[PDB]
Order: C-alpha cells, then structure tokens, then sequence
C-alpha cells in the first residue's frame, strides 16, 4: 500500500489469505480496489481465466463500501471495470437514492458506449424499487419508446401512472394505450394535454393576471424622455398575452389592427391572433373562424397559421389543425400554402404522423412550391419528425435538396431543407454517417452548411467534446460570407451541444466570447444566437452584459442578433433589469426601424405568457430534453442567421417557431382525484446534493409560497411540510400529492 | 440637434467589485476526489484544450499590427505619457464625458474603448490624455486613510476564554455575529434572517468592549471601529457625512462588523 | 351494424356536458341532417357550429359514405362566432 | 389586532413554524407593537428553536420570542414617546 | 482516494491552461481602468482621437444680433477665460440659448455642441437604480395607507388617461408619518420596486452641507 504496487498489492491479497477483505482496513481495501481497477484495464480477453478471485473481491468490496456510506467510491470501482451489471444486486433500500443519483450525474460526461450503459443500470436500480416516475424519467433520457411502454403499463399504480402521464405529455411523448388498461380515458386525457388549458387559466385567475396587457404598458412610452412597427406592436401583443385568450388588441374587434399592417405583415399581426389562445383549440378555433373568411390573401393564410399554432403541444383526439389545414397545402397562392405547412408543422410537432408527413410531404416536390414554401416544408417535416429518424422525411429532403441548382441553392430559404433533416436526427448520434455520404454529393458551399447543420443536430444536447473541437476548428479558418456561411451553423452548434449540462454550457460561455473577439462579421452574427440557445429563458447577468456590450454594434446583424437573444435569454422571465435595458435600447435605437423593431421583439419576448412561460428546452430538473423545444428554437435562430432577410424581411412568421418552445414553467399540485390542491412550498436555487452524504439541502436562498407558483430557471422546490408525500420526486409541472400516513399519526 | 442617448442603463458603475474576472471557472461538485468529479474537470479541461487550439490559431494568422504585445503597445502610445488624473464629471455618452481636470476646467472628451467602462461613475477618477484630455483609463482609488482608521487589521488577542462570567452575553452575540458566517444553514434552515443589530449595556467596566474585542478575535469578517465621540464634527453637515462614508467603507468589505463603541459619548458630551 | 353508425363526438369546454358522448344515426344522410341533428341532440345552435369527421371538414352537401366515413369514427364540435353567410357577408 | 396578524403571517411566512402556531394570540399578546417588534418576535423564535438544537419552532418558542422583544425589552421601545409625536 | 493523483494532474494542467490563455488573450492591469482586450477598437480609438477634437466646457452668456445674420455669443470658459465667439457650421442658431452649458473647440472656442445642465455628483447618485426586494405583499395592517399611498405615486403614473379626461389633478405630494419601526421607509422601498419612472432617494441629514447656501443649491439641482 505504501508505494507504487503495481500488480503487487492485489497479488498477495489475492493468494493469499481470501478472508473478509474489511478486516485488512478501510484504506488498504481502497487501495486494492483502485489496483484491481488498474488491472483490470492491464488485462486482455486471454486473461479471462485470472479474474476469478477479482470478482469475488469486488463482490466484498461493494457491500463493504455501501456499509459505511462510501456508496460513491463503490460506484467508480465497477465504472472502471465496464461491470456495474451486478449493482443492482446489491443495492439495498438505505442507498438506492444515493447511487443513483450519482451514477445519473456520471452520464452526462462518459462517452458511447457507456452512456447508455449507465443509464440502463441506473433504470435498472430504480426498477427493482418501484419507483416508476424516475424510471420513466430515467428511460425518456434514453428515449426507448418500447421501455417507455414498459415503464407505464408495468406500474399497478393507478396514481404513480397519472403522475408519469403528466410528465410524458410536458415532455411531448405520447404513448398509445389499450382499452383494457384501467383508467384509460384520463390517462389519455393527461398525456395528450387537453387539461392544459383549463389548467393555465386555473392558476392565472388564482394568480391575478388575467387582464390583458397592451404593448403600450410594455413599451413605457411615457416614461421616455409605421408598418414595422405595427408588426412588432402585433408580435408583442402576442408573445405578452400568450396563452391566455384575452386580449384588448385584437380578441375586441382586432380589424382596425390587423389592417394597420401591411403585406406580410397581415401575415403575422393574424398569426398572433393565435398565440393568445394558444393550447386552447376548442375557443381558439372559434376566434380563429372568423379571419378564417377574410378575401385579403395575407390574413386566411395567416389564421391559418394560427390554426397550427393554437393547436400546438395539444394532442387533439380528433384532429382539427389537420382538417383545416389539408386543403391548403397545394393551394395556388404560395402564401396559403406558406400559413398551411408551418401551421401544420407547430400542431403536430414531435408526433411522427405518417398521415400528416404522407400529407405534407408532396408539397416540398410540388413545382409551384417556392424555395420559401420548400424550405417552410422542410421545417415542418422536420418538426412532426424530431429525433425520429424517419426515412421517408430523410429521403424526400435529400431529393430535394440534390434537385435543386446550384444558383438555386444560393437563396437562405435552401438553408431550412438540412435543417429539417437536421431536426430528423436530432440528438440520434452517429446514426448521421449514411446522411452525410448522401449530403457528400451536394454542391459547394452549400454542402458544407448543410453537413454542419445535420451533424450538429444529431448530436444535440449531448456534450461530445470531439465534435465541439471539429465545429472550433471549421470556426478556426477564416474566409476573407459567401464561402463562410456554415461558420455561422458551428458557431450555434458549439451551443447545441453544450447546453447539456451546465459545466459545458459555462466552458462554452468563454469560447463564444473568443469566437465574438476574433472571429469575422458572419462568425460573430451568430455568437448572440449560440449565447441565446445556450441560456435561453435563463437570464445570468453574464450573458446578459455581454450581449448588452454589442447591443450597439457597428455590424447591423450583430446588433439585431444580440438584441433578440437579449430577448431571449430573459424570455419568460420577466426580468426588471432586462426591461429597463430593453426601454435604454428603445430610446438608443429610436431612428433605426430594425434595431427598434429587435428592441421590441426583444420586450414582447421578456414577458412572454405575462411571465409564466418559458422556451427552456429542458424540463426535469434539467436533465430531460425536449426535442420540440429544440426544433423551435433551432427554426428560430437558423432563420435568423439571416436575419436581415428571413426576419426583418417578409418572412418573420417564422418567429412563431418559438410556440413549438412554449410551456409554464409549472408548479400545480393535484389530489389523487386531479383538482388543485394548495400547499405550502419552498423555492429556491437548486444546489448540487451529488457527494455530500446524510441529508444536504437541495435549495438556497428559499422562500415560502403557495403551490401555485412559478418556478425560475434553476429554482428547484420542496414541499415544506410533511402533510403530503408528492408521487414523483421532480416538483415541476403538474405533481399530485397523496396524504401522508405518518403525518397526523 | 438631438442630445446623445447612452444605451447603458443607469448613470453607476456594476456593484460587483473584486471578482475572478476571466478565472470564473464552474463550480466541479462534489468536491470528494471522485470519479465524477474527475470528469468534470476533464471536461473543463477539453473546453481550455480547444480554446487554447483556437487561440493560438486566430492569433498565428491574425496580422503583425494586431498582436496582444503589439495591441498593447498600441494601447500604450495611445494613452500617451503623461496620462493626467482628473475628474469624471458626467456621462454624456457611452464614448462621451465630461470630465474635469485638476485645475477645474471641464472638457467634454471621448471615452476610449480600452477603458473599463463599467467602471465609470461620476465622481470616478479617471486618467486621461494629456494632449486631447481623452479618457483614457479609470485610476483605481488608493484606500483612504480614514479606511484605514476604521479597519482593525490585526485581531486583538483578546478570546472568548479570556472573559469570565459572561456566558449568556457570550452566547447572544455569537448568535448574531460570529454564528450567522461560520454556520449560516442554521438561519437559512429556519428560515429567518439572524438578529440585525446588537449594543451592548451596562456600568463602566463589565466586558462590552472586552466582549467586542473577543469577537473581532475570531470574525472572519472585517472589523471597523469607531467611538461615539468620533461622530462629533467640527464642522456642518460633516458628522452625517463621516456616519455615511463609514458605512460605505463597511458595504465595501463585507462581510463586515461595525462597532460604534460608546455610542452614548455622540449625545452626553458637548 | 345494420347501417348506423356510432360517432363518437366531441364537445367545447363551455357547454358543460360529457365530453365522451355519442351519437346514433344513418349514413343515407347528408352533412346538413348530421349538423342539425348534431346541434339537437346536446342542445346547441346549428347555424353557430362547424362539424369535423375522419380529420375533415364536414362537407355539408355530400352525403355520409360519399364523404368516407365509417364506423366508430370520431367527431368534433366547433362553436362558431357569426355564420359563414353572415361573415362572408361581413365585409 | 387584525394588522398584527398580518404581519406576524407576513414575517413568519418561510419560518419553519409548527402546525398549530397561534398567531392571533401572539397579536393579542402585543396589543401596542409596531412591525418591527413583530419580525423581531419571529426572528426572536427561530433562535430560541435554533439555540436548543431543534429545526422547527413551537408555539413556546413565540411565547419566549413574546416576553424577550415585547415585554423585557419594553425599556427601550421607542412606541410610548414617539405617538405623542405623531 | 484512487483518483487523488489525477485530480492534482487534472487541476495543475487547467491552471497552467488558464495562466497560458490569459498570456495570449488578456486580463490584466485592471489598476489603470483597462477593459479587456476583447473590447479594444484600436483603429476607431485612432480615428476617433485624430477626427473627434477636444471640446472645453463653457457657458454661454449673453446673445448679441440674435435676429441678424452673424450673433455673436458671449461664453464664459469656466475658470479659463471669457470670450466673444460665433457658433459652428453644424450647429442651429435655435439650439443655443442664454445662461445653457455649451461645448467649444480650443483654437476658435466657437460653439459646437450645446450641454447638459451641470449637476453635483452627490445628487446624480441620490436617484435609485437598483430597485429594492420589498413588494407590497410585505406590508401588513396597512391597506389603506398601501391604497392612498398607490392612488398618489403610482395610479397617476401607470394610468395617466384616467385623470386628464376627469379635468382631475392628482395630489402630488405625500408624507407618510408614525412611530419608529411602523413601516414607513418599508412603504417607500415597495414604491420604488414597484415604480417605473424615476426614483430619488433623498435623505435629510443628506441635504445639510458646510457651506452657507449649499443645501439649497442641492434641493435646486435635485
Ligand atoms: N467579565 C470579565 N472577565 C474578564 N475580564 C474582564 C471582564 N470585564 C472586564 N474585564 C477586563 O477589564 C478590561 C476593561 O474592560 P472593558 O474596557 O472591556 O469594559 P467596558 O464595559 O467596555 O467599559 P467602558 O464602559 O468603560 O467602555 C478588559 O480589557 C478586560 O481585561
Ligand atoms: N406594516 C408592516 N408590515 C410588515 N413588516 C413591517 C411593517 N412595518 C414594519 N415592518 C418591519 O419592520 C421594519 C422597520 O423598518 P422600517 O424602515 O419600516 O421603519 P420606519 O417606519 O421607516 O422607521 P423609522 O421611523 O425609525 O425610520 C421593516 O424593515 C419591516 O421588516
Ligand atoms: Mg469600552
Ligand atoms: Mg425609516
């Protein structure tokens, strides 16, 4: 034990005398199994026959370790090993928690093969004592549809099913029952969020917010010492109302508005008439219905959009948006068709509808579809399509892309076709090589963009340092815009992929800050989308300054770039600060349309939902991806790296991406029967409990409210009494709460 | 003619002072020599790999006038020697103030880039050119003498075990300012903020000082203090002046513990 | 069986009834019978409400088997805000 | 009476209090106290649970809290001097 | 245990890292009021010290020949001197007006640019910028003081339009008075979080000054 040992201490212990191995001490067994680990790594496939008395140690060493609560240290000895199978053999009822936790923060930074070794031996664990919601939670990071299945129809629970329902349909996965399941109807109900609603309403009648808010209160003009403007007045008008149905803009008699803009204008003003009522299909239809007749070419197509949008992360048994939105996918205008697909595309986002995709997917072939209608195709398919893989999206988009001129090739609009494609693949992994050999045969630069964007979106949210240094080093050689288009694409992927977990995220944070000082004008346009993907709904104040210091840029793109992803990064959040420094830029960029018009993109974004909304792709605790959010998002910001002729031009509809991002940031506590259930809770900063043994606090600098609450990003929260014992460990969203035995006893 | 508008929110400097600045590396948790923590730092470390690859690339290609010895070179012989100390006056613009000089002339300059420009306040000593009167830096304030007066910079060696008899004061006290630092989970836990203020009463000679020197002994905490009579002034306006700029020097260092010692002394003695 | 279909139809939110419900009726009909008799039998308006069948708009002139649909099919409500003559009319 | 109430709900809101802490007697317990006094009190019961050790503060606790700020303390209110000004 | 000796490496080999990418990038000085060099526009620092001259700080003083074609403007240079000069090119004969601070060239001293009133430091710093953490959730018992104080300072703000078409005058002035400790500076702390124009905290024992006049002229420039 003393010096090196190198295959000496294991040696002797091993012929030795084989007796209980914790009689030697603490440290030397340590030191064995660190040696043991050493060479098991030595050894080769030849060696199996000298393994036998290791495994008997390791079986001594585990029990010995959980014993004396260095569960963690146990945890490396079979990582090492490539062996933590027989774990779950001795986990016992004391530690179960603790490993498993820590094993679940281990996976966030080993490679393939080992991550999904981890997490099925952390499911595994949390399989054999029956707890179902963070085994689902658990098997939804490994988006393993049939272990999904398995998870929720093993369970008898009635309950613990409802909860895990709840947190399938937040996280946009839909799972098809059968009839003989109990309670099949609410469960379907759950997962398919058609009780979003009435629960949002819910809590914004218990939470005093249900007056509509005119842009003018965002704006403050007051306190300051066009037809843009109508469109950016009409685009806060329904970012700040989202979801809510009332508005005094445009849910009153909203034609005088809605023809105060002009060209597509009508476009989006229309459009945002369905955000407000956005998951409410049954009224939001019924205010849709009237702009639905309108002869303007702008505004049928534009409801119809709305359409889409209001329908979007509700799963409706019968299928309105598809019905409405059918007979205008082939439509000679190319702006009903425009409203049709993107609408079409928000409803069903993340469904994998081979009805809808069979649909859509003629359109993007069709010879009178333009590049915009092909690349809004594209997107949509894409979106129905997220993280699925599915061939026939992958295939018609390769058609069209290889179908396509060169010069053709040339229009920004082309730049959505990989993107959908992307959105395929997105967070698969290596499953992109066959797609990348397709794409090889693509035409420069134009095959560059596209490789960029289609790896990168498969390894989205993942981590994987290997594929940030291959993005670096495309960002590294600098083109003295035509040729350098896809920097700008790895420049949001350095994004994409770090914003897994927060170390990455933060690391990143500093080479975007490098990528901003040294890089060229179109590698720094797009710096302010990768920081905006990074932390979106997430106002730090460091991002927050450091978009705030090229605010005013000498690059128009850079100014627009940062002033939107200054909107947001604070999206949702209501932020004060983030207000006053958006009325500062308001007054600074009051003679230039298209700063003023991002200033007030970037307002309308900050409260967005009255501040009960959030775009944060990531729920659970941070540790569940939605890929919905992700496409949105991903629309969003790849449409804007060419912002100066996607947004600020004639196809700024494409903002309403973002609806495909929106959910509350939640905090209902339910009664096993599903009505309210007020109780008392404490927010707060969530703080890392992984090492630290006994019971750690898991929030700092907390506060007691009401369950009906909204929770920050980072706030994690606590039931503050003992009275109820929640179903799942996660208190986000929609939790149910059961009385507690013990309590009253 | 339309006055310029600053895109800065406000007219102060940021409150953060003394940070890590660019060393602000994440917080690797658990801090247990681990194999979890072990992966955090490798990655932190593959993160500084590729910025250190990229860096070195962008600076090898970028040309021989723009280099950071070079730029810094620039730096210098734009700021020119001597590089005068005056006043920043007001603000008008993000790359425009009105400063004045020590020989109280104002000029209305242009802010340089290179200056640290959430370190300008009005009232902030600022270097400039003394060509142009340009701003050219921000002059990092030398502690004033009165700072030092109030800052007790060694720990008096007076222990709580050199005090007899005053058990339940001892207690009192450290339950409001030695127990709030060393273990503030208790607080937070409890969900209260510790008691606010402390004075400590009683007839000449008890231990109120003895008591207030035995915490500054072990305070992790900067210590100020300043008797009653110190308070009294020669001149209007001056004493409320001296309690503010007092309590400023406190907000500086904080965590800290003022200790207004025979505080009585301000209104008994004319 | 026998000719008659069951439609599962769906209800707004505002009219309180059992979202689950279920209609009974011929397939010799056309959208305007199946709308009225639609609006009758859970109390509505029928000039006020628009009808979806197979994630189709109920074509109203054609009749039932002609329109495609079948049996154990779902149906949906629409509440609607002035009617089509009337905002075709409107401006 | 009713205002004291609701301050002491106000500043003993995120208190790890017990489950039947009477917070109308402590009300009736200082008829004549301003809020200060009151956040006193309840900062005053969350150290007396602290110093014995114990993570929630009972009613006792408040009552101790009561006679510490309220009624040993009351040689340094500032109310009774201070309402012929006012 | 086992990893202790990779985590020294590790750690050792990211602070070398940090201390070499601090070597090419920047992060130094910070005595001078140095910003980091990713903020340095060298070229437009040069352009800006070469084309944007100096501009000393006078007053105008008086204005002779307004209505004619050459007014002369008498500027009175601070502690410098006093001069006859004209107004530049760029600038309107109606943008410069008796007694306003005005900004000159340094050979001509001919008016460029005309100024901000001066203000003292002390009172630019009493206006509050960070709004404090009090809500009026956190005051309790005072419902009607809460409802008159928001009637005054905050109602007539937010909702200016439901005053001027009453022909209303909101009263402009409150004093919240009590005993010490009743919630009076706590009410004022909820106002500013929740205002959105400008808020000046003003201290009274801030207002009394040395000098003869001087807590006056604070109250003017405030
Ligand atoms: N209870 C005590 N135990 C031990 N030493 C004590 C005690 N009380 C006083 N002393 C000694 O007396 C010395 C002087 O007392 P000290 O200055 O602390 O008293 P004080 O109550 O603060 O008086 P004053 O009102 O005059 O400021 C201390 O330095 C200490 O050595
Ligand atoms: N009505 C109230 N509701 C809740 N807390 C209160 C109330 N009144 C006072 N407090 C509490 O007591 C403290 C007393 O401080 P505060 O600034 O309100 O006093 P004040 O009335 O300005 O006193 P003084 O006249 O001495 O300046 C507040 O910080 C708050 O925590
Ligand atoms: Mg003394
Ligand atoms: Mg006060």
């Amino acid at each position: 034990m003393t010096m090196s040992g190198e295959r000496e201490c294991l040696k002797y212990r091993l012929v030795g005398s084989q007796e209980e191995l914790a009689s030697w001490g603490h440290e030397y067994v340590r030191h064995l199994a660190g040696e043991v680990a050493k060479e098991w790594q030595e050894l080769d496939d030849a060696e199996k026959v000298q393994r036998e008395p290791l495994l008997t140690l390791v079986k001594e060493i585990v029990p010995y370790n959980m014993a004396h609560n260095a569960e963690h240290e146990a945890c490396d000895l079979l990582m090492e090993i490539e062996q933590v199978d027989m774990l779950e053999k001795d986990i016992d009822e004391n530690a179960y928690a603790k490993v498993c936790l820590y094993l679940t923060s281990c996976v966030n930074y080993v490679p393939e093969p080992e991550n999904s070794a981890l997490l099925r031996c952390a499911l595994g664990v949390f399989r054999k004592f029956s707890r179902f919601p963070e085994a689902l939670r658990l098997a939804l990071m490994l988006n393993d549809m049939e272990l999904v299945e398995d998870i929720f129809t093993s369970c008898k629970d009635v309950v613990v099913q409802k909860q895990m329902a709840f947190m399938l349909g937040r996280h946009g996965v839909f799972l098809e029952l059968s009839e003989d399941v109990e309670e099949y109807e609410d469960l379907t109900e759950i997962m398919s969020n058609v009780q979003l609603n009435s629960n949002f309403l819910a809590l914004a009648r218990e939470l005093d917010i249900m007056e509509p808010k005119v842009p003018d209160d965002i704006y403050k003009t007051h306190l300051e010492n066009s037809a843009r403007m109508n469109l950016a007045s009409s685009f806060v008008n329904g970012f700040v109302n989202a979801a809510f149905g009332q508005d005094k803009l445009l849910t009153d008699d909203g034609n005088k508005w809605l023809y105060k803009n002009k060209d597509h204008g009508m476009l989006s003003a229309a459009a945002s008439l369905g955000m407000i009522l956005l998951w409410d299909v049954d009224g939001g239809l019924t205010q849709i219905d009237k702009y639905l007749y309108s002869s303007e070419d702008y505004i049928k197509s534009g409801a119809l959009l709305a359409c889409g949008i209001v329908n979007s992360g509700v799963r409706n048994e019968c299928d309105p948006a598809l019905a409405l939105l059918s007979d205008y996918v082939l439509h000679n205008s190319n702006t009903m068709r425009l409203g049709s697909i993107f609408g079409l595309g928000l409803a069903y986002a993340g469904s994998n509808r081979e009805d809808v995709l069979t649909l859509l997917l003629p359109v993007m072939g069709d010879s009178k579809s333009s590049m915009e209608v092909a690349g809004v195709t594209a997107l949509a398919c894409g979106m129905i399509a997220v993280g699925s893989c599915n061939g026939d999206v992958t295939s018609t988009i390769l058609q069209t892309i290889m179908e396509k001129s060169e010069t053709e090739l040339k229009d920004t609009y082309a730049r959505w076709l990989p993107l959908g494609l992307g959105l395929n693949h997105l967070g698969k992994g290596e499953a992109i090589e066959a797609i990348l050999a397709a794409l090889e045969v693509v035409s420069e630069p134009f095959r560059s963009f596209a490789n960029t964007l289609v790896d990168v979106c498969a390894y989205a949210g993942s981590g994987n340092v290997l594929k940030v240094q291959q993005l670096l080093h495309i960002c590294s050689e600098h083109f003295d815009a035509d040729m350098g288009a896809h920097q700008g694409v790895a420049v949001l992927g350095i994004a994409l992929i770090a914003m897994g977990e927060e170390i990455g995220a933060e690391m990143a944070l500093r080479t975007f800050g490098h990528l901003l000082r040294y890089g060229e004008p179109t590698l720094r346009r797009a710096v302010p989308l990768a920081l905006a993907l990074i932390s979106v709904s997430n106002p730090r104040l460091n991002i927050l300054d450091t978009l705030s210091k090229f605010s005013h840029d000498a690059d128009p793109e850079v100014s627009y770039n940062s002033i939107f992803a200054m909107g947001m990064v604070g999206s949702g959040t209501n932020n004060a600060r983030l207000a006053a420094m958006l009325r500062q830029l308001a007054q600074y960029h009051a003679k230039d349309p298209n700063n003023l018009f991002m200033v007030r993109l970037a307002q309308g974004l900050t409260h967005l939902g009255k501040g009960t909304l959030t775009l944060c792709p990531y729920h659970s605790d941070r540790q569940l991806m939605s890929q919905v959010a992700v496409a949105g998002l991903l629309t969003v910001l790849v449409s804007f790296l060419d912002v100066r002729n996607i947004i600020l031009g004639k196809s700024h509809y494409v903002l309403y991406g973002l609806v495909a991002a929106m959910q509350p940031r939640m905090l209902v506590t339910f009664d096993e029967e599903l009505r309210p259930l007020p109780v008392s809770v404490r927010v707060g900063q969530a703080v890392d409990v992984v090492g630290q043994a006994g019971k750690p606090k898991t929030i700092t600098g907390f506060q007691t409210h009401t369950t009906p609450v909204l929770l920050a990003h980072g706030e994690r929260a606590e039931l503050a009494t003992e009275e109820f014992l929640p179903v799942t460990p996660i208190l986000e969203g929609f939790v149910i709460l059961r009385k507690n035995p013990n309590y009253d006893l | 003619y339309e006055p310029p508008v600053p895109t800065r929110v406000g007219k102060k400097k940021k409150k953060t002072k003394g940070p890590d600045a660019a060393s602000k590396l994440p917080l690797v948790t658990p801090h247990t020599q681990c194999r979890l923590k072990l992966l955090k730092l490798e990655r932190i470390k593959d993160y500084l790999l590729m910025e250190e690859e990229f860096i070195r690339n962008q600076e090898q290609m970028k040309p021989l006038e723009e280099k950071q010895e070079e730029e810094r070179s620039k730096v210098d012989d734009l700021r020119g020697t001597p590089m005068s100390v005056g006043t920043l006056e007001e603000i008008i613009d993000d790359n425009h103030a009105i400063v004045s000089t020590s020989v109280g002339s104002e000029h209305y300059v242009s802010i340089l880039s290179f200056v640290d420009k959430d370190l300008l306040e009005p009232g902030c000593s600022v270097l400039l050119n003394h060509k142009v009167h340009a701003v050219i830096g921000v002059l990092m304030d030398d502690t004033d003498p009165l700072v030092t007066v109030m800052k007790v910079e060694k720990a008096p060696q007076e222990t709580y075990a050199d005090i007899g008899g005053l058990d339940n004061q001892i207690q009192e006290i450290k339950e409001s300012v030695e127990l709030p630092l060393t273990h503030p989970e208790y607080y937070e836990e409890m969900g209260i903020k510790p008691p606010k203020g402390v004075i400590l009463y009683g007839p000449p000679g008890t231990g109120k000082t003895l008591l207030a020197k035995a915490v500054a002994n072990q305070t992790s905490a900067t210590f100020l203090r300043v008797v009653g009579s110190e308070l009294i002034q020669k001149y209007l306006g001056d004493g409320p002046k001296l309690v503010r700029e007092l309590f400023r020097v406190a907000e500086e260092h904080a965590p800290s513990i003022v200790f207004i010692d025979e505080i009585d002394a301000i209104g008994t003695k004319r | 069986t026998t000719g008659i279909a069951t439609i599962e139809v769906f209800l707004p939110p505002r009219l309180k009834k059992d979202r689950k419900n279920l209609l009974e009726t011929r397939l010799h009909i056309t959208g305007r019978e199946l709308r009225s008799k639609i609006a009758e039998t859970f109390g509505l308006q029928e000039n006020y409400i628009k009808i979806v069948i197979n994630k189709k708009q109920l074509q109203l002139g054609k009749t039932l088997e002609e329109q495609g649909v079948a049996h154990n099919v779902k149906a949906m409500v629409l509440e609607l805000k002035q009617s089509e003559e009337d905002a075709r009319k409107n401006f | 009476l009713e205002g004291r109430t609701h301050i002491f709900k106000i500043h003993a809101r995120s208190m790890s209090v017990e489950r039947d802490i009477r917070f109308e007697l402590l009300a009736r317990l200082c008829p004549n106290s301003t809020g200060a006094e009151i956040r006193s009190v309840c900062t005053e019961a969350g150290m007396f649970a602290i110093r014995a050790r114990r993570k929630i503060a009972t009613e006792k606790d408040f009552l101790e809290a009561v006679n510490k700020v309220i009624k040993s303390y009351a040689k340094f209110s500032a109310t009774p001097r201070y309402m012929t000004y006012n | 245990s086992t990893y202790s000796r990779q985590i020294k490496q590790v750690e050792d080999d990211i602070q070398q890292l940090l201390k070499k990418i601090n070597e090419l990038t920047g992060i130094k000085e910070s005595d001078t009021g140095l910003a980091p060099p990713a903020l340095w526009d060298l070229a437009a620092d040069k352009q800006t010290l070469q084309s944007e001259q100096p501009l000393q700080v006078a007053r105008c003083t008086k204005i002779i020949n307004a209505d004619s074609e050459d007014p002369k403007y008498i500027i009175n240079v601070k502690q410098f001197a006093k001069f006859v000069v004209d107004l530049s090119d760029q600038v309107a004969p109606t943008d410069i007006e008796e007694g306003m601070r005005v900004g000159v060239d340094r050979n001509k001293y001919q008016i460029h640019i005309p100024l901000p009133p001066k203000i003292d430091p002390t009172v630019t710093m009493m206006q509050v910028e960070e709004k404090p953490d009090v809500t009026y959730s956190d005051v309790g018992g005072c419902k009607e003081q809460i409802e008159k104080l928001r009637e005054v300072v905050e109602t007539p703000l937010l909702h200016p339009e439901r005053f001027v078409n009453l022909g209303i005058e909101p009263p402009k002035g409150v004093l919240l008075f009590g005993p010490p400790g009743t919630g009076k500076t706590l009410c004022a702390r909820a106002v500013a979080n929740r205002t959105d124009a400008c808020f000046i905290r003003v201290i009274g024992s801030e207002l009394v000054q040395k000098y003869v006049g001087e807590g006056a002229r604070m109250v003017r420039e405030l």
